[PDB]
């Protein structure tokens, strides 16, 4: 509901950069399951992540 | 009760007897050991079920590694093992915990 | 231990009696199994014999 | 499924050798005890070896 949830299974997230339809964010914390969110109801409609 | 070698059976009310352990005993086996395990790592993605009950708490755990089976989880409160297979899957298994917030 | 000499086995015919077997066995055609199932009776056989 | 109730009685309790040139066992005798466990339930039997 808040965002995109980024999960690694081979190693700790180093950093990593996703994209968005008209938006783009990047965040790291170097845990397994790590979520990044944009903003507050930016992503409306069809749109494809590129992480 | 539809069963092998007996077709008698019976069930009263909930009874709930002292004791009902198991008495195992090894008399001679073989059992095949890797011991290539090489670099592997989990985490969690869901956690439900209940208070500390009957069904109990079910966690799903994902893991990735190039071994079959080869893990052991360890942690206070309750000690859960179980198996996996090659490459990247999803299991799940129950713990028992003792706290409505599990954190 | 040696093979000694007999005047009773100069005419070449013995009789049966002369004929032992070490002893009672008999054999009968088998069938082939796993090396999986041999090896776990090995394991048994060797293990409900210590000494 | 699931598992609980671990025992772990007679770990390190093998007399093994090179184990066919890379690594096998051969036997491993003792004795452990299972408590009981509800109906739908799965008693685990871990062992564990010194050198693996
Ligand atoms: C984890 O997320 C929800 C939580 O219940 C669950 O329905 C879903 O099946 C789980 N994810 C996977 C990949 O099984
Ligand atoms: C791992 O599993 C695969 C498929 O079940 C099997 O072919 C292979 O022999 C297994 N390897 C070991 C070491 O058990």
């Amino acid at each position: 509901n808040g965002g995109v949830r980024l999960i690694t299974l081979t190693s700790e997230l180093k950093s990593a950069t996703v994209c968005a339809s008209h938006f783009c964010s990047s965040a790291t914390s170097g845990k397994k399951s790590t979520e990044i969110q944009f903003h507050s109801g930016s992503l409306v409609g069809r749109t494809a992540i590129h992480v | 009760s539809h069963d092998s070698l007996g077709k008698i059976s019976g069930s009263p009310l909930d009874i709930t007897a002292i004791r009902g352990s198991f008495s195992v005993n090894y008399r001679g086996l073989r059992l095949s050991l890797s011991e290539i395990t090489a670099t592997c790592t989990g985490e969690v993605t869901n956690v439900s079920g209940c208070y500390s009950c009957m069904t109990g708490a079910k966690v799903s755990i994902k893991l990735h590694s190039s071994k079959n089976s080869t893990a052991h989880v360890r942690c206070k409160g309750d000690e859960t093992a179980f198996s996996v297979l090659e490459g990247v899957h999803s299991y799940t298994v129950s713990l028992s915990f003792d706290h409505a917030v599990v954190d | 231990e040696l093979c000694s000499s007999d005047s009773g086995t100069s005419s070449g015919l013995l009789p049966s009696d002369r004929v032992l077997w070490i002893g009672d066995v008999a054999c009968q055609p088998m069938t082939p199994i796993p090396e999986e199932t041999f090896l776990e009776l090995k394991s048994f056989s060797q293990s409900e014999f210590p000494d | 499924e699931s598992c609980d109730e671990m025992v772990h009685a007679d770990s390190k309790l093998v007399s093994c050798r090179q184990g066919s040139g890379n690594m096998k066992e051969c036997v491993t005798t003792g004795r452990a005890l299972l408590p009981a466990v509800n109906p739908g339930q799965e008693a685990c039997l871990h062992f564990t070896a010194p050198g693996s």
